[PDB]
Formats: C-alpha cells, structure tokens, sequence
C-alpha cells in the first residue's frame, strides 16, 4: 500500500 | 415542488468522461511514482464506458497541456449530452493536484465549467472525481463504544479522502477509492442514485485499513472519502  | 425530481438524462449522448492519469513526475518535484494508477485508469474507463460515457484519457500531461485540454473541452458544445465527468489520478496536497511538472489548484479546473463559462452544461451535472492525497494527516482507526440558476450550481466534487489526509493506493490493484468506486459502479451504477452510490463507496473505503507497512506506525491507518454536492436533483444513470 502506498501513500498518494 | 417535486421531492423526487431527477435530472433529465435523455439526451442523445451521456457525455464525456475525461481521465487525467499521472504516474510519474518531473524529477525535481521529488514525488514518488504512482504504481497502480493505470489500473485505476483502465477500471474507470470500463465502468464509465458501460454507463454510456465517451471516455478520453491523458497520461502525464504537463500543467500547460492539461489546462489547454480542459479549456478545449469546456469550450466544445455539450448541448446533446446528459452531463460531464472529469477524473484526476495523481498526487496532491492542500487544494491542489499535480500535473507532471507543477501543481494546479482544483478551483482553476472547475471554474471553467461554471454556468457563465460553459453555457451548454447549465442545468447539467458536472462531476469531478479526485484520487490524490490532500495533506499530511494519516487518519487513525477508532471503534464505536423566472427561475434562473446560479452559475455555481450542479457540481458534484468526489474526493477519495476528506480534507487534509493521505489517500491510499495499492501498487497492483489501484487506489482504495477507485477500486471501491468502480465496484459500486459495476453493481449499482445503472440503478442507484449517484450520491447514494457514493455513500456506499464511503462505507467501503472506511472498512479498509493499511494491513502491512514498512512503517509499523502506519499499520491500521484509515481513510474516509468525502463528496460535496451542489446538485439540485436526483441523479441516475439508467441505461440509455
Ligand atoms: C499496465 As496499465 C494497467
Ligand atoms: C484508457 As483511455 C484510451
Ligand atoms: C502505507 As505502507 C508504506
Ligand atoms: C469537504 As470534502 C468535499
């Protein structure tokens, strides 16, 4: 999961 | 006064859906690549095409190019369309999203579709959907214990997260919000009222959590989407  | 009044969605065309899809950024912005974004782009393309939209995608446009393209679209006639949809998939913070090389304030984009600037969308839904971070707060989990029209009317702003927060994207499946939006479009898009459907998306996204993370402090963090309606009627996408 990555941060936008 | 009819409490059940619906927008007229019987024009010859559903309308245009634009998707601005941003995966990489000018090196000096120091922004990480957004793997999974082309999955969102493709997912949305399928769901909106199924609802009758003419979908047009643009990938990694620079700000000037992006502005030119949105200006163009705001100037072509939408007389025989039901509505207009515009999607941004990118980084952001505050009240801005990033094009490849520079930030753009979201109000710059929407202002071009206000009623005085775009007469052929007057009285028609103008729907903006924004998958982007909106600040540097990472939401934590909790548990329960003559009638003219205003030129600002009939916008619907659909944000992947509430103001000020990070938004989440899976590197393969795409963003939490776009996956859940597309799932709900697939199941309910052609029947439920659109803000009712967005509310379902809010519940879906709010159930997800960061299950694994290199930063242990971010495990279990959360996100709630947020939509703002200046709509004046019920909005449906019944098969045309
Ligand atoms: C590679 As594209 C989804
Ligand atoms: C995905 As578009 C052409
Ligand atoms: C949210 As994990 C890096
Ligand atoms: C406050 As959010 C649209």
């Amino acid at each position: 999961v990555e941060i936008d | 006064f009819d409490p059940a009044e619906k927008y007229k969605m019987d024009h010859r065309r559903r309308g245009i859906a634009l998707i601005f899809n941003h995966e990489r950024f000018f090196w000096h912005l120091t922004l990480p690549e957004r793997r999974g974004t082309c999955a969102d782009r493709d997912n949305l393309t399928r769901r909106f095409s199924d609802l009758g939209f003419e979908v047009k995608c643009f990938n990694d446009l620079k700000a000037e190019e992006l502005l030119l393209k949105i200006h163009e679209v705001s100037t072509v006639s939408h007389a025989d369309a039901d509505c207009f949809v515009c999607v941004f998939l990118s980084h952001g913070e505050g009240n801005h999203i990033y094009a490849y090389d520079a930030k753009i304030e979201i109000q710059t984009l929407t202002g071009l579709f206000k009623g005085d600037k775009c007469h052929s969308l007057v009285g028609k839904p103008k729907i903006f959907i924004i998958q982007a971070c909106r600040g540097n707060q990472h939401d934590v989990p909790v548990i329960p214990l003559v009638y003219t029209l205003p030129a600002g009317a009939d916008f619907l702003m659909c944000y992947s997260v509430a103001e000020g927060y990070y938004s989440h994207r899976e590197t393969v499946n795409g963003s939490w919000y776009i996956q859940d939006l597309c799932e709900m479009l697939g199941k309910y898009g052609s029947s439920l009222e659109f803000t009712e459907l967005l509310t379902l998306v809010n519940r879906k996204v709010s159930q997800r959590r960061v299950d694994f993370c290199k930063d242990p402090s971010a495990i279990g963090k959360k996100q709630v989407p947020c939509f703002a309606s200046m709509l004046t009627k019920k909005l449906h996408f019944f098969p045309k």
